[PDB]
């Protein structure tokens, strides 16, 4: 089970770090997702720290091994969203999402 | 740009030497250097091809050489009948055919 | 006797267009690559454009690239240059020449018969 | 490329839910594609239901493999989810999402997501 | 692709091919750095690294030991003799210590360096350092106190990779006495053949052709061994230079024209069969079977082989029935029944005692062929049958024509004696 | 085996051979699943897996680039042209997306699926999954996070085993321009050739024969590349079909018949030498040296090459002294001293200046041979010697006969002019 | 090396070559102990050792399945027939259980044993034990309880080293029906070939010559498979015996002597071209292009191929213009413009329509060559050109001469009919 | 073969020391040859200074790496040592020494040592 902090609280211009911790992460990629309220989710990192086109350069993630931490600098009201990490299970025969993390921007 | 001394001169029967200074997309790249003679108000005449080869009907007193990045045309027994524009030519890997700035011999 | 004998020259106004025709005779035209070479008055020779033996490949100087078009017809024996959008700096005699490449040391084409040309004036 | 869903938005308790998801600009048959269904209850975490791949091999979520069953319709560009015994706790938005991985096929991210169909029970 | 059937001599000309014909050679000389293996020793009994090293040492010592009318046979002979003598003449220059040091010096820091030999020929050098690099950096670090049964077996099995190229080259030179018949992937990689074309002094058009037909460049070219110099093995690759390209080429093909002109037969076969090309101002004929091959609409041939033949010789195609050119033919009482699969239609010869038919995959027998010569186009049939053989026709689409005229075997009386003749002009035979 | 020595023409006919004759082609199309390698990446520096992977990717990109009278020369020409054209015609069918998808669909269930092309020819599809199976199920499990320098080196060295078949197929189609000369063990395993025979539509007796001569099946057949489809490489294997079987065959062999008929020599050599067979009730002559070979009592000739020759042509064996058939010979003033090693006895020709002898191991020279043609059976001698040369005779047991008659070079007056001729009927020459 | 241009016939003789000539076969018979693999079993799923063992078992079963005038064509024919027949005769002895047990018994203690067969021929036997040694000691010590996925992968990969030789031998005999074309390094190592030379009964000088030219010994020799006996594979290697050595040899070469004798042409070519060697007491002509080849001053030729030609045949070199010998020529109205690169000079034929030149690297065109036949020495020029074609000349230093005389095509009138002839004596043609 | 040196025998502090070593009978540019320098005061133990190899690659003794440089002259069979600034402790005998190892090139024994040059500071 991918453990995540249930919520993180930040003011505008800070840097938001969301940790994703999971036993598979030394061995599986931790992809990342963002869900704005009532929107369809979008993927932010599509490997441990590879980033899709149009996703802003300020989105990146720090670590590979026992925990993958995803970091947004200049964190601001447009980043107020719920962020999901996900990975495979050991067999690659399932997809496992984490609990999500509400970023609150105040 | 394959480029030359803009003018040369000699006395009748002297040697004159025309140097096609050369660049390494076009002479240093391996493309052998050709020479044409053009009398005023005439089409060019091939005098030398390959680096040195001489066609039938040349007076047999012209010679050429290519060094690793340049070439030269030596004219000997020089007559007033040789007083002409002389352009060398080669192939430039980028610019295709490149003709020199055309030294004129003067007698 | 080989002769290359260009016709279709004279004056053209800027942005106008004309067709040169290096009609060929006395040689087996299909066998030889052909070129256009031009001479701005008194100035040095410039190679204009190239066509392979059976129109398979062609090449153009940047002065001619996009603007002109070299073509050939191997029935009859003729060589054409369709010069769209002639500029004043194109004012030149255009020669054609028969091209030959003794491909032992390099493919360095040399021109062994030259036409008399005609004075494309712009 | 597009994903569109059409419900139905309401299913009676203990019935069987079915949901189509329809797609364009690609085919499920080209290699390294899949579609998946991922569930999300209102205000709750995401939950992957099943995936069908370019070989039509189907991987069912071990919590729900007894009841979920998802398959391609062979003639047409739609997948149908099917899952038996709808409970009220199944009340959720259901998203199809598309994975396209041409490298090693191990670690499936989903890179396009439907608008998602709200199922009520 | 276009073809014409000459009824007047049971022959076809297939025209409309473009040409690629080898006018020259571009030498590419490889410095494969084996490194000074000859005194590397393992003090550790039989082991993987030892046996690779011993194979590597043995291969080096082995390589130090090795060192360099019927128109068809003569054309084959000259084509090989000229090609190898071209390369040896280059080898003679680069084997000199002045040249080996010059080549090695320009290769000191750049794995490609152009240079001009003392004998004036220009050559691209390249350095296959990866073996010496692995030996010196990777392998020497891993070996300690001359031990070679080291447990990090990744070193050993990777060594058995990096030396594969070297060992395959010692094979290919040894089995061919220093002159390989083709450029193996081990003499010159596809990456390096692409580099060699991109660096050679030819047109970007020919480069794109050669980049599209890299197997042809590889097949016509060949390798020569220069020698081991200072624990480095020097060998040169000649790539073809195709200085005549897309000129007209055609293949002439024929089958026995016969008729029962006296109840006994008379027959004729054109001997001038094979590839003809316009070679910038004369026709050249390529009679040797190894000379020409076609990829696409191109025929690829070697201009050293080609017997230059007068432009008048095509008049055997237009009017062998009347031409003053001495068209080389064979004739005699020898009716043969056969097919010749010219690319846009099978020729057929169908004479006494032999039943002949054509068919399709659906319709069965289309027709029983008549006695005589016949020309079955790719669109007339899928199969032709002679006796009980089945010959599958080509399915290439293309224009075909028939030139009409009562075949020479039928419109002339044969010479009463000698009625059999081999490879004579028609003037001698009818 | 039985052999007749014809004194009439210093020639032998060896009768008794049975026949195996290639009448058709059975096509086996292999789907070697390479898998989608074209995008697999290693993020982990140089590694055993990575170089195997990069060889595998490169081989695939390389393979995607590649795509497809003197009777001897014409017989060789038609045999190769008909074979390749037969295969290409089948390639033209199975290359279509309709056929590739059909073939791949039936191969989804079982690694053999008999199927019929839209062009009507029947084919045995087969699938070689073992590389895709390894890459998709074994290797993909190992390559965590795109790391490829994994320590479980067994994976890398076993990967270097599975890809051997694939990489050899890319080699063999590359070096043969998509048309291999033989069915290597890499194109079709001995197991798969046995499956191909036991599945082919022929008699069980021939299935046993072909199972008993699998090297023959493998040698005569050949492979064609169709292409890469969807990261899978499609190629077809043309196994021979031997329709004509155990009919009579014989090999005709000769040496120069000469005599000093005017103090100067005159000589005769039969030009019709080689294999003959009965095919469906017509005699067929196989002149091309590549056509026929013998395993035991069979000769495995190819019916595409064979020129049909009238049944009357055997009369050259019975009585060339009288026959009205134009037995093709060469003649002239060219006494050659030689042996021709017929299966059951050496022919020996012994003229001026050259001493000839026969011997055995135990007893040395048995006899000094006479001038003229001599026929030495396998039981008369172990060796025959011409000048200082030593020719070891065959030791095959069989029946041999003389057929008497003063050789033609002695019993006819040679034509005074032209006294030399090549490949002419005897009627022209004596 | 010395060369004479025979102006009288547009031909050269290159004299001064020395000779090495194969008079016999020395046979080396290899007992490669594969060991009793056929009942070895792995009970442990797919594994490196298992698949190596299964390949080793399958190779053994596969090998058990397999068992064995125009002078040029006939010379090649007799040379190959004599070679294989000479070797099969030895096989027919050593295959017998009396001989197999005798050979195996003498090989018991020592990996070389000389023995004399029951059929009296002497042979050197040798034992390649290393595979059986590895299997029976090293490997068997590791294969506990039939398990084969053992972790000591060094064993598995070293197993894949030892079996390389065996598997390549099964390959080469399979692809060649038990009769390989040349002695691969897998059949006989360079050490074993050097041992075989040192053991063979010949002069120490020839032992040194063969040690110096091992590529000839290896490529003239060939292998024959005897068969598997009790999981041991028996095969014989035949090395050449060079009983004629350093005798004179010369190569005769020619190009068309045409002349415009009537404005219409007449041409001549010598047909006797190729190598001639002075075998003890008689000149021998070696017309097969495959047989003779040269290293340094030597030429190497199989005496079985040689046609023993009268010593008077050299009169074609001295004066074909006057000799009574029937010097074989071809003639007719067929001008050919060509070069024939003789070792010390190009022969150059330059006729109508074709411009010819000679060049040097520093100098360009030295001279436009005349019409007719010209002999451009290695020191006259570096290149010769025929139309646009460039031919590189040899750069070998040597002595050259011109024998002056107006060419036969200019000094004799051609016979009016038949004016074309192929391979006739000059008496018939002028 | 012998290696010969020629001072200078006295160099002041705040001066760059240089020493030639000349050699003959072996090429520097044949494989596995090196020349090296090594240093010893009286009553004192030996310090390798630098080495230059048959490819003219060079290795510097780490504690002295701030102050030493050695190179082979292109013109002739001589090497010159250079080191930036003498200190009194540098008063020592200097030897050039040959090492020649054609096997595996790791463990550089020297085998010949120069005639030896005193330096005083
Ligand atoms: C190996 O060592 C010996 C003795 O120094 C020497 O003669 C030989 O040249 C050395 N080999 C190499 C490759 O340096
Ligand atoms: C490899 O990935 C690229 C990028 O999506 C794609 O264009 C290409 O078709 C892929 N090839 C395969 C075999 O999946
Ligand atoms: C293998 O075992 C069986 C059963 O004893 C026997 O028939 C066969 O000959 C054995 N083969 C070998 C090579 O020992």
């Amino acid at each position: 089970e991918l453990i995540q902090l249930p919520s993180v609280s930040v003011s505008p211009g800070q840097t938001a770090r969301i940790p994703c911790s999971g036993d598979g992460l030394p061995k599986k990629y931790a992809h990342w997702y963002q869900q704005k309220a009532g929107q369809a989710p979008i993927l932010l990192m599509y490997k441990d720290s590879e980033r899709p086109s149009g996703i802003p350069e300020r989105f990146s993630a720090f670590s590979s091994g026992t925990t993958v931490t995803m970091t947004i600098s200049g964190v601001q009201e447009e980043d107020e969203a719920d962020y999901y990490c996900q990975s495979g299970d050991s067999t690659d025969t399932s997809v496992i999402f984490g609990g999500g993390t509400k970023v609150t921007v105040l | 740009v394959v480029t030359q001394p803009p003018s040369v001169s000699g006395a009748p029967g002297q040697r004159v030497t025309i140097s096609c200074t050369g660049s390494s997309s076009n002479i240093g790249a391996g493309y052998d250097v050709h020479w044409y003679q053009q009398l005023p108000g005439t089409a060019p005449k091939l005098l030398i091809y390959d680096n040195n080869n001489r066609p039938s009907g040349v007076p047999d007193r012209f010679s050429a050489s290519k060094s690793g990045t340049s070439a030269s045309l030596a004219i000997t027994g020089l007559q007033a009948e040789d007083e002409a524009d002389y352009y060398c030519q080669s192939y430039d890997r980028s610019l295709s055919g490149v003709f020199g700035t055309g030294t004129k011999v003067t007698v | 006797e080989v002769q290359l004998v260009e016709s279709g020259g004279g004056l053209v106004k800027p942005g106008g267009s004309l067709r040169l025709s290096c009609a060929a005779s006395g040689f087996t035209f299909s066998s030889y690559s052909m070129n256009w070479v031009r001479q701005a008055p008194g100035k040095g020779l410039e190679w204009v454009s190239s066509i392979s033996a059976s129109s398979s490949y062609s090449d153009y100087a940047d002065s001619a690239k996009g603007r002109f078009t070299i073509s050939r017809d191997n029935a009859k024996t003729s060589l054409f240059l369709q010069m769209n959008s002639l500029r004043a700096e194109d004012t030149a005699i255009y020669f054609c020449a028969r091209a030959r490449a003794t491909g032992y040391s390099s493919i360095t084409p040399y021109f062994d018969i030259w036409g008399q040309g005609t004075l494309v004036t712009v | 490329v597009q994903l569109v869903q059409s419900g139905p938005a309401l299913v009676k308790s203990t019935q069987t839910l079915t949901l189509t998801c329809t797609f364009s600009g690609f085919a499920l048959t080209t290699s390294g594609m899949c579609v998946s269904w991922v569930r999300q209850p209102p205000g709750k975490a995401l939950e992957w239901l099943a995936r069908i791949d370019w070989e039509d091999n189907t991987y069912y979520s071990t919590s729900l493999k007894t009841r979920v069953t998802i398959s391609k319709d062979p003639s047409k560009n739609q997948v149908v989810l099917t899952m038996t015994n709808m409970d009220p706790v199944d009340t959720a938005t259901y998203y199809c999402a598309r994975s396209y991985i041409t490298d090693w096929k191990k670690d499936w991210f989903f890179d396009l997501w439907g608008r998602g169909t709200l199922v009520t029970v | 692709l276009k073809e014409s059937y000459l009824e007047e001599s049971c022959s076809t000309i297939t025209e409309g091919y473009l040409s690629v014909l080898r006018t020259g050679w571009y030498t590419n000389v490889f410095t494969l750095e084996v490194g000074d293996v000859e005194n590397l020793t393992c003090a550790d009994g039989p082991s993987l690294i030892k046996t690779e090293l011993d194979l590597t040492k043995s291969a080096l010592r082995e390589l130090r030991t090795v060192s360099a009318f019927v128109l068809g046979a003569i054309a084959c002979g000259v084509a090989t003799a000229a090609a190898v003598t071209a390369g040896v003449a280059i080898a003679k220059c680069i084997r000199l210590e002045s040249e080996v040091t010059a080549i090695k010096n320009c290769l000191k820091k750049t794995n490609e360096c152009v240079s001009t030999l003392g004998c004036g020929v220009r050559v691209l050098a390249t350095a296959v350092r990866e073996l010496k690099d692995f030996v010196s950096k990777n392998l020497t670090r891993a070996i300690n106190k001359n031990k070679c049964d080291i447990p990090d077996l990744k070193m050993a099995v990777s060594f058995s990779q990096f030396n594969r190229r070297f060992l395959n080259v010692v094979r290919q030179f040894s089995d061919n006495a220093g002159i390989t018949p083709a450029i193996s992937k081990d003499l010159m990689t596809d990456a390096e053949l692409a580099r060699a074309i991109s660096n050679m002094p030819t047109s970007a058009g020919q480069i794109k052709l050669m980049l599209e037909n890299r197997a042809m460049v590889r097949r016509k070219g060949f390798g020569i061994l220069i020698g081991v110099y200072g624990s480095s093995v020097i060998y040169m690759v000649q790539l073809p230079i195709f200085g005549v390209i897309d000129t007209p080429c055609w293949i002439v093909k024929a089958a026995p024209s016969c008729s029962e002109k006296k109840g006994n037969y008379a027959c004729l076969l054109r001997e001038d069969q094979g590839w003809y090309c316009q070679n910038a101002g004369s026709t050249v004929y390529y009679p040797c079977e190894k000379d020409c091959e076609t990829r696409g609409d191109h025929v690829f041939c070697d201009t050293a082989a080609g017997i230059n033949v007068a432009e008048q010789s095509k008049e055997c195609n237009i009017n062998i029935s009347t031409t003053n050119y001495p068209c080389k033919v064979s004739c005699g009482r020898h009716p043969i029944s056969m097919v010749a699969l010219s690319p846009l239609g099978a020729l057929v010869a169908c004479y006494k005692g032999v039943s002949c038919s054509i068919g399709s995959n659906r319709v069965g027998i289309i027709k029983q062929l008549n006695k005589g010569c016949s020309y079955i186009t790719n669109q007339d049939a899928d199969t032709v049958t002679i006796d009980n053989t089945v010959y599958q026709l080509s399915k290439v689409e293309g224009e075909q024509h028939v030139i009409k005229g009562r075949p020479v075997s039928s419109s002339f009386d044969p010479v009463k004696f000698p009625q059999d003749q081999f490879n004579v002009a028609l003037d001698q035979c009818f």
